[PDB]
């Protein structure tokens, strides 16, 4: 394939959760849900993330019981069988912005926007690509490239032509803790947040690994010793041969 | 020394020291590896982010 | 050479046998491998046994 | 006599894992047999505990795998032990059939051991393909399409086996539901073919890396090779515990987290790594009928190896020329894995045809000619006349 | 029980090797010798001796195949460039 | 007051000795392409030269110098 039809290689950024002993930045997920809600909750579902997983990770218990009571879900019907709605609770999933697939295609010129639950594990590059996609839009595409009407250019998408327009502009959100909301500051924060949504165990998967590599490599140096202990009678055996009397 | 007679002689008290030595190794090594893992990541955990919300 | 003259084992023999010590520098390192394999086979059982317990979304509906 | 020899059940434990006379000079490559026995139990114990949460319908296949990894307690441990402990099945098994090729363990009297080897190797390629198809990702749906469309090239019985496998007209809810109940089964055929694999071994014993008889200096299994097999158990559980906890999605494909959608083809449609060198063989024949046969004869050419090895000494240990050409083959099986993961472009369409010829001229040309030149050079090097 | 065929391995006592005679074997108890007495001078000096013999069979079969792979993976990226499209339109055609 | 952190570095690295030597290649393509795509009979051509290769060279030099230099500036 040509390099254009392959996408540009997303580079190696210095994420705060790379390395084997590091965890997520839980002040960059709380600032990364706010950029999800105020920017890409318009056209991206998050249909695998329950509301209860945000409790204790980046929001308190009352901040999620006042974020799920903004939306409305289908209650069980009443005593006459009419359908009815209820405000949400902690056991429900984050509701997508479109009711079905055809409503999603109709609003974005045919292109179905993918659900962002596992979008960092399902792309070649991980969060180094999801970050560099959002900041990779040139002001004008290179010469000779004929874009179809209604497709934006950025090189990091495989093919060159993407359907999402350039969406992150400077100071479009106002963070709670007083952080300078630039384009790179916002694109780092969702890309940490979408990394959390696809890997909610990443804090505890890396500290169960610290228990296991410490035990199962001090169980391997010990088992080298007990092998060398029990085989010391065989590795230092001595054979002498004096040939017998040939008269027999 | 006389360490052999009390501990390693009877196998009923040798393996009773393995299990009583693994009951202390569970509680201590887990707390020692949790209190290092959060101290290496001081400032990123939710227990610290909840303190910035003043 | 006769069969009553044992060959040179001197490069591997200890300088002092003391069978209360040699059976204690070797039952330590067997007992230490048994200790981590009892703290390591608790976690292997407790991983699979606690997998069958009440899952996360069942506990949310309690 | 002792109770370990007098009981009806313990006499099978005694004669196999306790008093089995192993040759004293076997090196660490003989530990791959005990690793595969451990790595089979991990694919079964973490299969039952993962099939208590798996719904097999096509609408709830991929959504229940995410139910395992997010909702079940230690579900991330159970799945990543199963997806990476299956890549480690095919890496110990590839170093177990390469010990067999190298040390001459296919020759007589152990031909009935090699043949049950190739049967277990077939039922594990089959199991790792059915289980990959139970996750119903975009590489798992579209992998089941390209593999099971190959059976529509069998002459005059083509379309009626494919439409019998699918249970319909394409890969659908009748297919994933039967690819789970079949995939649950076959590891209880492998676990009863391994018992048919230790029986063919126990009548003649293990070989040893010199290729001479081991009946002179035998040592028992217990307290000598129990604790030698315990060195590589704790090493296998250490390189697994880096690929489960610290880098779990390195061996897998990223497209498998896209849900299975039958209306969009992915960019590069490629099965998981270990089935890659059997995919650059299939894809190198520019025909559909011969491509199925050449892929199926890439496993059944392992049976002509006892009858094409013309060397009169057993194993490659004391041979120069047939030790070089072994590693020419081993670093040809690796290249053939890389051509299977590249696109069908020039010059990979020619590399995959030369490196398929070298896979099929090792067993049929290079071995029965080099192991004849070596039999003459051993003779005329000593016999002066 | 029923009999079985001839094998090439028996059991303890009738293993079926040749009759040996005049070969005597001494061994010392492993509680009386130091295990791992020679981890050094074997990890350094003996492990080089094993590597000196069996490396020229694992370098030339990996030097032939890796030079072959790198000379095609570099050739693939030539004809899929702007410079080698005129060579591409005659190879696929 | 504060602008974007990433475009502070790309304009910093498009003025070095290598960044200026690569935007001169992109300006040697995108000037050649423009005087080519104003020629009569341009739309009915078998292939049109684009500057995706020169742009991919420039965009690879920039993002390999701002890959480890960026994330300290982002709070
Ligand atoms: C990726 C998925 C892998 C999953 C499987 C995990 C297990 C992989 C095992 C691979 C293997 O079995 O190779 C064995 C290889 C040949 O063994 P040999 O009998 O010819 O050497 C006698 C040794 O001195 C015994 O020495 P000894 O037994 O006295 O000491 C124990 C030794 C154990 O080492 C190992 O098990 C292999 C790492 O302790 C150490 O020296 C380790 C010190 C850190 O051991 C060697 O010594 C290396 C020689 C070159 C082979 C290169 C292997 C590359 C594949
Ligand atoms: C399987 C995975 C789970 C592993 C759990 C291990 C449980 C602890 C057992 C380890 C242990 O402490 O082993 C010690 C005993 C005796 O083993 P030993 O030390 O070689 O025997 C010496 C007997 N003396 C001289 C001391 C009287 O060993 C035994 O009694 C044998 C137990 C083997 C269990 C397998
Ligand atoms: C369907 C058919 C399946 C076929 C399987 C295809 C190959 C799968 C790859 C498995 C790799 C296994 C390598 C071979 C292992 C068995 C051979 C062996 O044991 O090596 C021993 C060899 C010399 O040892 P000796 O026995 O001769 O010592 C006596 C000295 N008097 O020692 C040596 O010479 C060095 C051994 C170095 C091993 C190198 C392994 C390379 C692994 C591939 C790397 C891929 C990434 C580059
Ligand atoms: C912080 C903001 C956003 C993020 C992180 C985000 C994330 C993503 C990601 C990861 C992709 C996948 C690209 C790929 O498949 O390679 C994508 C595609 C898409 N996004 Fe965005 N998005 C955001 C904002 C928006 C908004 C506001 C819209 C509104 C219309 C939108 C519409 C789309 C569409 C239509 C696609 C599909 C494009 C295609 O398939 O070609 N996105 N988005
Ligand atoms: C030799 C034995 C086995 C091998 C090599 C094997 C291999 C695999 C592989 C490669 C996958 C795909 C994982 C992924 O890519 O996500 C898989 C999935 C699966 N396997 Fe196995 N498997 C074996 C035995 C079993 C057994 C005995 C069960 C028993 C129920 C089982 C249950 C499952 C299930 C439920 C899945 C789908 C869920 C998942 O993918 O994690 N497997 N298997
Ligand atoms: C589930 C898979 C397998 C299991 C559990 C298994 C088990 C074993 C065990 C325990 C041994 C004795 C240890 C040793 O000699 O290394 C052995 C030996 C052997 N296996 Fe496997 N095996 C498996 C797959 C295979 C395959 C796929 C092949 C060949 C295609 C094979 C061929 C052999 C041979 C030739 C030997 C004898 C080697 C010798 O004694 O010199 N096995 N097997
Ligand atoms: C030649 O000398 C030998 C040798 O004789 C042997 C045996 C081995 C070892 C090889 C093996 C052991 C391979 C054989 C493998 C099997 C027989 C597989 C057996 C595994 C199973 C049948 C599956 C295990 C299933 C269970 C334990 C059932 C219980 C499981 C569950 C999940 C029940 C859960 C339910 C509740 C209520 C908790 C060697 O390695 C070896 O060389 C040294
Ligand atoms: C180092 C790893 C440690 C891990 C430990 C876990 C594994 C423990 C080992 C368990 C035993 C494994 C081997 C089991 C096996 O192969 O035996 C099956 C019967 C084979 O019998 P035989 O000894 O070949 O015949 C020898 C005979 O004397 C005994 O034959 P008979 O008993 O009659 O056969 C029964 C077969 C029944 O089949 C049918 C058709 O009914
Ligand atoms: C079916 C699964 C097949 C997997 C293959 C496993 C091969 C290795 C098994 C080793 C068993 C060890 C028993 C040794 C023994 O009984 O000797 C006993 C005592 O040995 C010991 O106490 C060793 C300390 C305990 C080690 C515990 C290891 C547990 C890790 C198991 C990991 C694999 C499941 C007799 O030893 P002796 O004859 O020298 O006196
Ligand atoms: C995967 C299996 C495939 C076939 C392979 C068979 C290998 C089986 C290995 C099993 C090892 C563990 C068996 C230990 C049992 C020894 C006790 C025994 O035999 O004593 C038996 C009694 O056994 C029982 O009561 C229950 C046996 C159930 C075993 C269920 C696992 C009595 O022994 P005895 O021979 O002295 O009989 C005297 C008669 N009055
Ligand atoms: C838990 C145990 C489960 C039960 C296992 C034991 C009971 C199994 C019964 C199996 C009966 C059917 C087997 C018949 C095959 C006999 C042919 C044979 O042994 O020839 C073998 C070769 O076998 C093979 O190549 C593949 C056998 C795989 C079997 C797969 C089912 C050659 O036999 P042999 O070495 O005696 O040759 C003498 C030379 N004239
Ligand atoms: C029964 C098949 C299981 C084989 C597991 C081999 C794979 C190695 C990775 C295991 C990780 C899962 C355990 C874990 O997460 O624990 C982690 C700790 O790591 C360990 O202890 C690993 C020690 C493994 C010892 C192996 C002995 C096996 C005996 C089996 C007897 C039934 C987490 O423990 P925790 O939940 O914090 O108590």
């Amino acid at each position: 394939m040509t390099a254009a039809e392959h996408g540009l290689h997303a580079p190696a950024y210095a994420w705060s959760h790379n390395g084997p002993f590091e965890t997520f930045d839980h002040a960059s997920i709380r600032r990364g849900y706010q950029v999800y809600r105020e920017v890409c909750a318009a056209c991206h579902s998050l249909d695998r993330v329950a509301w209860r997983t945000l409790v204790g990770v980046s929001h308190t218990n009352e901040e999620v019981r006042n974020m799920a009571e903004e939306f409305e879900y289908d209650d069980e019907p009443d005593e006459q069988g009419n359908p009815k709605k209820r405000p949400g609770k902690l056991s429900d999933y984050i509701p997508g912005p479109y009711p079905n697939e055809q409503a999603a295609r109709a609003a974005n010129q045919g292109a179905l926007p993918p659900d962002l639950s596992l979008i960092v594990k399902a792309r070649h590059g991980g969060c180094d690509y999801i970050f560099s996609l959002l900041t990779g839009y040139p002001d004008e595409p290179p010469a000779g490239v004929a874009l179809p009407p209604g497709s934006n250019y950025n090189p990091y998408f495989p093919g060159g032509s993407i359907a999402m327009a350039r969406v992150l502009f400077d100071d479009m959100v106002e963070y709670e803790d007083g952080t300078p909301a630039t384009t790179s500051q916002m694109a780092k924060d969702v890309t940490t947040f979408l990394n959390w949504c696809a890997e909610p165990e990443h804090d505890e998967r890396k500290r169960l690994g610290l228990k296991t590599v410490i035990i199962l490599s001090s169980l391997y140096l010990l088992s080298i010793w007990v092998k060398k202990f029990k085989w010391a009678g065989i590795k230092t055996r001595k054979f002498v041969f004096n040939p017998p009397k040939p008269r027999k | 020394s006389s360490l052999y007679k009390t501990f390693f002689k009877r196998n009923a008290v040798f393996v009773g020291t393995i299990f009583a030595g693994a009951f202390v190794f569970q509680t201590v090594f887990d707390t020692a590896i949790t209190s290092w893992y959060e101290n290496h990541n001081k400032g990123k955990l939710w227990k610290d982010v909840k303190a910035r919300i003043a | 050479k006769s069969t009553y003259r044992t060959p040179n084992f001197d490069d591997v023999l200890k300088e002092n046998n003391d069978a209360d010590k040699g059976r204690s520098y070797a039952y330590f390192m067997v007992g230490a491998m048994g200790l981590l394999s009892s703290a390591g086979a608790k976690s292997t059982v407790e991983t699979f046994i606690s997998s069958m317990t009440a899952t996360a979304d069942v506990l949310a509906m309690a | 006599m002792a109770f370990r020899k007098s009981n009806v059940y313990l006499s099978l434990v005694n004669s196999y894992i306790i008093d089995s006379p192993q040759p004293s000079s076997i090196n660490y490559w003989w530990n791959m047999g005990s690793l595969l026995g451990l790595c089979l139990v991990i694919q079964i114990v973490t299969g039952i505990f993962m099939a208590m949460h798996y719904s097999s319908n096509i609408e709830l296949a991929f959504s229940s795998v995410e139910h395992i990894m997010r909702d079940v307690h230690n579900g991330y441990i159970l799945r990543y032990l199963h997806a990476n402990g299956a890549s480690f099945f095919f890496m110990v098994m590839f170093m177990h059939m390469a010990k067999g090729l190298y040390y001459g363990s296919y020759r007589s009297p152990r031909v009935t051991l090699w043949n049950v080897g190739v049967i277990i190797f077939i039922l594990t390629i089959a199991t790792a393909f059915l289980g990959y198809c139970c996750v119903y990702g975009q590489m798992s749906h579209w992998g089941a399409t390209v593999i099971t469309n190959l059976f529509s090239a069998i002459p005059f019985v083509g379309n009626d086996i494919v439409s019998w496998l699918w249970g319909g007209f394409s890969v659908s809810n009748p297919t994933i539901q039967r690819f789970f109940a079949l995939h649950y089964l076959v590891p209880f055929i492998i676990a009863a073919m391994v018992i048919m694999h230790l029986m063919a071994l126990h009548i003649h014993g293990s070989s040893n890396p010199l290729g001479i008889t081991g009946n002179l200096d035998r040592i028992p299994m217990h307290s000598y090779f129990i604790f030698k097999d315990l060195v590589t158990v704790f090493l296998f559980m250490l390189i697994l515990a880096l690929f489960v906890f610290y880098s779990p999605n390195t061996l897998g494909h990223p497209d498998n987290y896209i849900p299975g959608n039958p209306l969009v083809t992915p960019a590069s449609i490629v099965p998981e790594w270990y089935l890659l060198p059997f995919y650059a063989i299939l894809r190198s024949i520019p025909d559909k009928l011969l491509g199925v046969i050449t892929m199926f004869a890439a496993i059944l050419v392992l049976l002509v190896l006892p009858f094409t090895d013309r060397s009169v000494v057993r194993g490659n240990t004391f041979k120069v020329l047939s030790k070089f050409f072994f590693f020419i083959f081993v670093f040809n099986f690796v290249l053939l894995g890389q051509i299977g993961a590249c696109h069908v472009e020039v010059p990979y369409v020619l590399m995959g045809q030369i490196a398929t010829f070298i896979y099929f001229a090792y067993f049929l040309i290079i071995v029965p000619v080099i192991s004849t030149i070596e039999n003459v050079l051993f003779y005329i090097g000593r016999v002066n006349k | 029980g029923p009999p079985s065929g001839k094998t090439y391995m028996g059991w303890w006592g009738h293993m079926g090797g040749p009759k040996q005679k005049g070969i005597t074997s001494y061994a010392v108890s492993p509680y009386a010798q130091k295990p791992l007495q020679g981890i050094f001078h074997n990890a350094v000096f003996n492990s080089f001796r094993r590597f000196k013999s069996q490396f020229l069979y694992v370098l030339i079969p990996a030097g032939i195949y890796w030079y072959w792979w790198k000379n095609g993976n570099e050739y693939n990226e030539f004809l899929y460039s702007k410079a080698g499209r005129e060579e591409l339109e005659r190879v696929n055609v | 007051e504060v602008t974007d952190q990433l475009e502070d570095l790309r304009e910093h690295f498009k003025n070095t000795e290598e960044g200026k030597a690569l935007v001169h290649h992109y300006e040697e393509c995108a000037e050649r392409v423009k005087i080519q795509q104003q020629q009569p009979g341009y739309a009915d051509l078998e292939h049109k030269e684009d500057c995706v290769e020169e742009f991919f060279h420039l965009q690879h030099y920039l993002d390999t110098a701002t890959a480890p230099r960026l994330f300290d500036k982002l709070k």
